[PDB]
């Protein structure tokens, strides 16, 4: 399971060479850049039981159909898995987002994701819905400027979104 | 392979986990669940801006 | 018991020649033991580790908590093996696990 | 491949959990960690042949015999098979050090060092002693936080073969 | 689910052993017992409107608080899903009955009742409130032995949430 | 695994609403013909090995070829194997005369057996062949008048018939 | 997939993941020393078969007098052909085990499942013990030496498994 | 899992049949022979790192690309793998050469090795010409005659050569 | 209790092998932030009183009803028992700051949590907002990396509570 | 299994009070002297195989029945064994230096080692006096202060004779 230096490293030993200068480069920048990383993820660290709340209220309200006798979320049982789904979403996706490769989804979450929801009958698209609304939820607690010192980081934005996204894809 | 003392894991590098690929409970259909054509006929309970 | 059972069959597996470590050190399984049922932390990881490899972290839910197994781990008096095999065979594992399939 | 970041992660999913206070304090360590790292790197990856010259010299110095005909290492081709190995190993050293783990040094050269050396007759006092060198070498490249680290990278490998 | 039949179906399954002298008198205590059980669920059946109601209100009466604004109780949706929850409880309860076994309520609403209740904030007390309004009022609707099984399964449910 | 209760409280909470009277009122009627339901399966339960026997006596009879060597029930194995199916089928079906619903039977029994009667080469056709002997067999018993109070049984003679029906067209 | 000397040695060799060491070839040397003796003793044993079964079939119904009756297992040509084929089945088999120089065919083709066939069917172990006890007495004169012994421990094996 | 003496005996039973006066002839030559045979697989024992080396040498002086970076065999556990799926090949054609049958050479190795290796990456042809490779080494010390008796090895030779042509076809 | 340093020795001493790099410098990490966080911990060591005081009325303002008679908050010597439970949340938020882990706090408060909880009827919200006051106030107290370090602390309390 | 902060922590709970300014203070004069104590471990890390070799050596050198057959350490194996146990105390040695506590010495092993040692027969004298000479050897080891920045290193060589005498002394 692969981070940025690890996948870095990996690419290089393929081509059978040294690290470039250039790569180098990068990646001290990364790790440059690394106290952002790690205050964002603590973020979604912090925040995910206010994000998966906010993502289950929306998707209910949304989505009734889920939540009627016979629903996918009916019972309070099943209702339960849903929201442990989320939680696992989100969290690989901070995983991810510490390590600054998306290997972490792909593997160990992601890699046979849709098979599964269709043999449970979960309807797939509902799911990515959630994946969304955590990413939406996510975002604002992202951007929280207090207690933390003010900057720039709008790459670990896109880069959070595009986790989420992948995850909502790769479901969807 | 585990003896006595030790909590079984799986034998594989993890990359490809199990518990993810095999639910429990694969292509069946389930008395309490209802089919995905289908639709809920019962009290509805409230109209929120339908 | 009775008859004897079928021939295995066997097929070429990774589990079966591994002489050499696995690829990476990270995704290799965590192999909980004895020792980590002596701290108290430790041994909640371990208890839920265990649910997680039987029960597949979706049922973990308080009402399919085996509280007994768990307190008679928590003494001493309950081997890993005798742990595990409580917890096959268990109503929860039975009825969530055995009836659908 | 192990890391820092990756056995912080390894660890949070095992126990099912999001990573708490000390996986991120671990994490800011590396972070910090890097740059002297990186510039160990660096100067090890400049000075790449002059080091592969030294240790591959050092080790027919060492063992005379080898070179002679009748022996392992005599040849043009298993001399130049020589000199490519121990750039293999330099250059996993080197990726040791900017990964700031041991995960590449343990995934390519000491997954399966000894069988590997048992099969083709090489004798790891060989790679020892070239490490040796690489060691004396990098004592006067290096100084500082990047000399702990790359001899650090390198007293691992040594371990490792021995 | 799990009933009296199906527990001892389930038990002769697990040691693969035909149902014995044992489990049929099970059965025939369970068989005996279904006309009271049969009673009871059509009589909290019928008065369905007036115990969810009645729930409701008492819900409402020994917590006023939650009804005030930015509370849980505000808002016609709320009560709405309050007076939706209760007829969950009391159709789970009048399943069981019929069932005459936990099952039911053990399996669409004991199981995961801690998750959803802490994930969406829900006091448990409200509900055990609900559930003690329905306990009085069906020693007034009930007489006897279904009055007993009624209470035996609404005791369950308030053991379950408290 | 479901009974006849329990099938009924699933379809009702599918629809979402209460028992009507009618269900209760059918629930009522099994529960007051339970008891003659008990003496059946009791009746299959105690008679097992005598079911057993005559139909694989039956069964060798009508069907030589089984017993020759390079048949499927030759060897002392093989033949342990017939009677010990026979043996299990017998018993999922007193347990689905108990319940009242072929689901458990169906279900724990039936569902995959066909493939794995295939995959062993085993001819499905003398399966079904000997569950019908032991439907013969077993309906010999379940009519036993002595020893019990007499009355009309006919409904559970057809159910368990149903039973023993399913099972074959199953198999084969 | 019978249990035999070789295929003992290579199963024990690789459950342990290794090559056959000296001792494994050195049974191995032992089982191929056995099979001439074996061979020597089913030649002799298929080759009087018919005798054999003909004289145990009797000598069970001799030492069981009451199965002959009217109303018991005995009655009837049928069951006589049965019994003939029963006792021709385990000489068969016997002969199986002397060749492979084991007890796999008898362990697999008769032994397992005998008791659950004979509850079954209501048969009685003691009438094939005493047939193969009739056998067991016409190859202590057919055989000589080391062959009589190597077909003693397989029909004993059998006696043993019934009882 | 069968020696040739466990064919001989199935085939036989298969059809019902005691064994035959030239059946029993064959197997007593094959017993005779068995020291022939124990030469041979005491042979391929002994001498199995020998043999390993030396099929491993000419397979990576004839192809580099393994163990060049970016190669099958190069990362240096991929090298340990290579050496340890020839000397699990060389002890499973030694243990049908000691049993006389190609059976457990094609149940507990080969049953599903060649959709593992396609799933690896690994080149399928190069895997067979190592293992005919190993054939061409071992076939060398199966004929040395120092310390043992002179003889006819032919058909010992042919069998040898029948075994680890079977495992290099079923990889390829 | 857990620490950086308990984690690193148990988890040597579990392969039964020595120390490797990255737990030595992840305890020089650790050993490193030991400066902030005792600063941290005297900061919050001087003020307990104050915020203790703060913590019960900022309970009382955000949940009014449980002062009124009948309820768990009515009567002296249960305002006596929260002010309390909130020394003791704080003492051990000053203990995971000395500790530079959560081990006093899980093994302290969060071992055993919720069924002690709801066997007392406490309900979690009181110490959840009541923790949230105490993090408003080290928003004024601390300052720096400590300043941080604090707050994570209680966040991690917050996590276990919800 | 305690730390020196776990210690203070643990008697402050007992106490009942919060951490005393003098205990901070303390615990503050520990951490600043933190590189010290890590140098120290990772160099007794580093260096562990040549102390063990060393120890080996002498204790072959100074006790003479040993290494005869009939002695507690003839048999290989049981070299490999005797290695293994200075291996693991002179680890313990080194978890208690880096911990500060000698709590991670005392219960882990010590307990059992006791009557594992009486059991055995092994005498325990020979024992703590391998541990002090082993202890000689690594001090030698730890005077070395080369490739590393030079500075005062009493107080750890003080902890570490401690510790060393407190496993003999349990051991004795
Ligand atoms: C490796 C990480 C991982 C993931 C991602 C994962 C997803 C996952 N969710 C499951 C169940 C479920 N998942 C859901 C989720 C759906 N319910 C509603 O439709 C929502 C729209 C939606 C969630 C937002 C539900 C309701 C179940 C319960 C199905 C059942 O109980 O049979 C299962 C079946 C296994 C089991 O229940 O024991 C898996 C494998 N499992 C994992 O180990
Ligand atoms: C103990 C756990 C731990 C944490 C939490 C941590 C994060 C951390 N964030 C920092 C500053 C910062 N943090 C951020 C990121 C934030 N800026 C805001 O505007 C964004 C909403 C948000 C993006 C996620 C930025 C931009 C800085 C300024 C310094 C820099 O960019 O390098 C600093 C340096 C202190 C300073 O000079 O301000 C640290 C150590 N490090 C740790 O060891
Ligand atoms: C007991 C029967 C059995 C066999 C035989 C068997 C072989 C086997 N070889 C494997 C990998 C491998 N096999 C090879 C060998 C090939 N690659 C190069 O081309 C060489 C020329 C060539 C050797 C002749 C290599 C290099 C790998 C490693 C692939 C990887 O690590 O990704 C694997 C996948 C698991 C692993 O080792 O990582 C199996 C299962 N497994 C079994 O259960
Ligand atoms: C990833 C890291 C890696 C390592 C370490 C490695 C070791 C390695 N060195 C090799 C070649 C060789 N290596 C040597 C030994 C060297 N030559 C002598 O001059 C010196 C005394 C000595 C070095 C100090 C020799 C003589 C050969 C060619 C002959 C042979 O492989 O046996 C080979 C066999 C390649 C082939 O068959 O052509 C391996 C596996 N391979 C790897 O992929
Ligand atoms: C199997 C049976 C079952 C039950 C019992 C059940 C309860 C339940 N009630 C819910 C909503 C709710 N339920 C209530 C109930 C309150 N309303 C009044 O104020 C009262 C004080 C109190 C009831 C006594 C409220 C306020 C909500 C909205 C909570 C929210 O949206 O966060 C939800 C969240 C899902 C949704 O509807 O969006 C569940 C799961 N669900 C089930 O599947
Ligand atoms: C692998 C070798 C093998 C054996 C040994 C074997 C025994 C065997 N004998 C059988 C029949 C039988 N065999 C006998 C034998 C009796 N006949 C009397 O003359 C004697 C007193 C006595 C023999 C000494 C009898 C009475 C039956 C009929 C039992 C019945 O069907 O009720 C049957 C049931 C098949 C059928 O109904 O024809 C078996 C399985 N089967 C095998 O495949
Ligand atoms: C509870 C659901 C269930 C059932 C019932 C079931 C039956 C079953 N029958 C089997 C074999 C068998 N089944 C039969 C019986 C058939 N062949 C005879 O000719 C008869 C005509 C006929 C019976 C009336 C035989 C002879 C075998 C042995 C096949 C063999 O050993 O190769 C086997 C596998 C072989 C073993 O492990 O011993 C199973 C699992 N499996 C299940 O999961
Ligand atoms: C301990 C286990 C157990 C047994 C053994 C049992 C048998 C049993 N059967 C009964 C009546 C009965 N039993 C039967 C069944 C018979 N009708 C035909 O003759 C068939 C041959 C046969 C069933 C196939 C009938 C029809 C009744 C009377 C039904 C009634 O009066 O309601 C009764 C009650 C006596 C009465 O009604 O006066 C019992 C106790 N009940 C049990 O709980
Ligand atoms: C330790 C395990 C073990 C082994 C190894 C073994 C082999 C073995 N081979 C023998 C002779 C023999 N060995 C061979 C085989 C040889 N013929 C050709 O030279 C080939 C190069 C070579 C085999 C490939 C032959 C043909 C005989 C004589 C058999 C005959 O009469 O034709 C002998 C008898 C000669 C004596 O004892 O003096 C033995 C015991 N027996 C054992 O218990
Ligand atoms: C070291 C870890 C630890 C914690 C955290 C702790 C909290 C704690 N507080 C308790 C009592 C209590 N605590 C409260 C305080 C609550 N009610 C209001 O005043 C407030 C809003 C609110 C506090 C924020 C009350 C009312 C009780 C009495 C409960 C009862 O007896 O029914 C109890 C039960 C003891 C008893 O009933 O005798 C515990 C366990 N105790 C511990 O040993
Ligand atoms: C019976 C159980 C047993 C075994 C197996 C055993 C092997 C063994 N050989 C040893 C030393 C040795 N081993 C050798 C032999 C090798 N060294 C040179 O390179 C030679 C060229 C080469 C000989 C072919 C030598 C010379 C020593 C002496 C080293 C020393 O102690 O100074 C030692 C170190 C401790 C000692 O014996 O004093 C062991 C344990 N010892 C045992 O008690
Ligand atoms: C929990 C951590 C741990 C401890 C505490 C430990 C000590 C220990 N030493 C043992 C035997 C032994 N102990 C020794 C060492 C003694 N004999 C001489 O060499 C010396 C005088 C002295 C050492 C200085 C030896 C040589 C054995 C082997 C006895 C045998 O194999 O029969 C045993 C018995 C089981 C075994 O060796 O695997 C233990 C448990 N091992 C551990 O894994
Ligand atoms: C990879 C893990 C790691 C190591 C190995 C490490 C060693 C280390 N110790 C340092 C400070 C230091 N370290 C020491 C300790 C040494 N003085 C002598 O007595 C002994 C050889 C030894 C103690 C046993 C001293 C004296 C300093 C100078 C700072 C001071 O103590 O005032 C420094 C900073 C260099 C500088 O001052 O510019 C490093 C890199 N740090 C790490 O994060």
């Amino acid at each position: 399971m692969n981070d940025v230096f690890t996948r870095a490293i990996a690419q290089a030993d393929l081509k059978g060479s040294f690290l470039l200068e250039s790569d180098l480069d990068k990646l001290a920048s990364f790790a440059k850049e690394g106290v952002k990383r790690l205050d964002a993820v603590a973020a979604l660290t912090n925040n995910a039981p206010a994000i998966i709340s906010d993502a289950a209220h929306k998707l209910f309200a949304e989505q009734q159909e889920l939540i009627q006798p016979g629903g996918n979320a009916y019972p309070h049982r099943r209702m339960a898995a849903c929201l442990r789904d989320m939680e696992i979403i989100l969290r690989y996706v901070s995983y991810a987002l510490l390590a600054g490769d998306a290997s972490v989804l792909d593997d160990r979450c992601l890699n046979g994701l849709r098979e599964t929801y269709n043999a449970l009958g979960t309807p797939t698209q509902s799911v990515a819905r959630a994946v969304q609304l955590m990413k939406d939820a996510a975002m604002v607690h992202l951007k929280s400027t207090a207690n933390v010192t003010v900057g720039d980081c709008s790459s670990l934005y896109s880069e959070a979104a595009t986790y989420f996204d992948k995850a909502a894809a790769s479901i969807a | 392979a585990f003896g006595e003392d030790t909590l079984p894991y799986q034998r594989r590098p993890l990359s490809q986990p199990f518990n993810l690929t095999t639910p429990r409970l694969a292509d069946i259909f389930q008395d309490d669940q209802r089919s995905p054509w289908e639709r809920y006929a019962g009290p509805k309970f409230f109209v929120g801006w339908k | 018991m009775g008859l004897p059972l079928l021939d295995t069959k066997y097929s070429s597996k990774p589990h079966r020649v591994a002489s050499i470590p696995a690829v990476n050190a990270e995704d290799k399984p965590w192999v909980l033991d004895r020792y980590d049922l002596r701290d108290e932390q430790g041994l909640q990881s371990f208890i839920f580790a265990a649910y997680r490899q039987i029960f597949s972290e979706h049922l973990i839910l308080e009402s399919n908590r085996q509280t007994e197994l768990e307190s008679q781990l928590r003494n001493g008096k309950l081997l890993v093996k005798d742990f595990v095999r409580g917890l096959g065979k268990s109503e929860v594992f039975r009825r969530l696990v055995l009836e659908p399939n | 491949s192990r890391t820092v970041i990756t056995e912080v992660i390894a660890t949070a999913d095992s126990q099912g959990r999001f990573l708490n206070s000390t996986e991120l304090q671990a994490a800011f360590g590396r972070f910090e960690r890097a740059v002297p790292a990186i510039e160990a790197a660096r100067a090890l990856t400049k000075n790449q042949d002059a080091l592969v010259k030294g240790a591959v010299q050092a080790v027919f110095k060492k063992f005379p015999y080898v070179t002679q005909p009748g022996e392992k290492g005599y040849g043009d081709s298993n001399q130049a098979k020589c000199a490519r190995d121990i750039g293999y190993y330099l250059r996993f050293i080197t990726y040791s050090l900017v990964a700031s783990g041991t995960g590449p040094l343990d995934d390519y050269v000491i997954a399966g060092l000894r069988e590997v050396n048992r099969a083709f007759n090489l004798n790891p006092l060989w790679y020892i002693e070239a490490l040796n060198y690489i060691k004396g070498e990098t004592g006067k490249l290096l100084s500082g936080q990047s000399k702990t680290e790359a001899l650090l990278y390198i007293d691992h490998a040594i371990n490792a073969l021995s």
